[PDB]
């Protein structure tokens, strides 16, 4: 009944203090909470003209060389505008999709696998070190580099590569970064805290 | 639980699972991880 591109714009601009601080970072569980309290409208990629509120921040080169301009490390949080783009129907208020639950999954590899297996992809977070930026393929394992900060991502599966167990992960740095926008990271030993902040939730049917 | 598992292959009727977005020049990683998984989930649990 619904295959919708949920708006990142709506979450980023209208959640407020409960999710943290817009373009200056925030809280994953806070975001799932917003989905259950205020809901989220549809919204596609930068100028796709898809949905109620498409993303308004242009795509850029994330730690790689490409044809788009280079990213400039966080800019300003855009306004919380409660209207859909021109030509879209229905209105903002009626294009809202609500979640019916928001919860945290324990730091336990098996419980995280069960959650993904039964209910779908989850959101997690990990400490990004300098060596991760150049990731291309294989299973990532932090070797060296200075701490750059925390990073929230989508975990959508797992596997074993060359005997090394990993989590299949979708980054949000476009497709010219890493393995077509995805990467694998060591699973089983809370590597860079990948298993420590898993959050998820269920849609209102 | 199976040794391997790829959500893209398991729910082929849900294209968002394969999609990669671009957060642009903004620390909105927290919002993206959420909306992306929420999109996958709305599709996976399409009522009942
Ligand atoms: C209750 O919790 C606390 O007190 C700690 N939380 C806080 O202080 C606020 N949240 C955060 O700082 C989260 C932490 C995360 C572990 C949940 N970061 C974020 O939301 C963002 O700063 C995610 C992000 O977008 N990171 C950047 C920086 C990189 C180095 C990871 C990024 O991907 N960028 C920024 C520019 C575009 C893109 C890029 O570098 O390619």
């Amino acid at each position: 009944r619904v295959n919708v591109e949920v708006s990142a714009e709506d979450m980023l601009t209208c959640c407020g203090g409960e999710c943290g601080d817009g373009c200056n970072g925030g809280f994953p569980s806070g975001a799932w909470n917003f989905w259950t309290k205020k809901g989220l409208v549809s919204g596609g990629l930068y100028n796709s003209h898809v949905g109620c509120r498409p993303y308004s921040i242009p795509p850029c080169e994330h730690h790689v060389n490409g044809s788009r301009p280079p990213c400039t490390g966080e800019g300003d949080t855009p306004k919380c505008n409660k209207t859909c783009e021109p030509g879209y129907s229905p209105s903002y208020k009626e294009d809202k999709h609500f979640g019916c639950s928001s919860y945290s999954v324990a730091n336990n590899e098996k419980e995280i696998m069960a959650e993904i297996y039964k209910n779908g992809p989850v959101e997690g977070a990990f400490s990004v070190y300098s060596d991760f930026l150049l990731y291309k393929s294989g299973v990532y394992q932090h070797v060296s580099g200075e701490i750059m900060g925390g990073h929230a991502i989508r975990i959508l599966g797992w596997g074993v590569e060359n005997g090394t167990p990993y989590w299949l992960v979708g980054n949000s740095w476009n497709t010219d970064w890493g393995d077509n926008g995805f990467f694998k990271i060591l699973r089983g030993q809370d590597h860079c805290g990948i298993e420590s902040e898993i959050v998820a939730g269920m849609p209102c049917t | 639980l199976p040794e391997s598992f790829d959500a893209r292959e398991q729910w082929p009727n849900c294209p968002t699972i394969k999609e990669i977005r671009d957060q642009g020049s903004c620390g909105s990683c927290w919002a993206f991880g959420a909306v992306e998984a929420i999109s996958d989930r709305i599709c996976i649990h399409s009522n009942g």
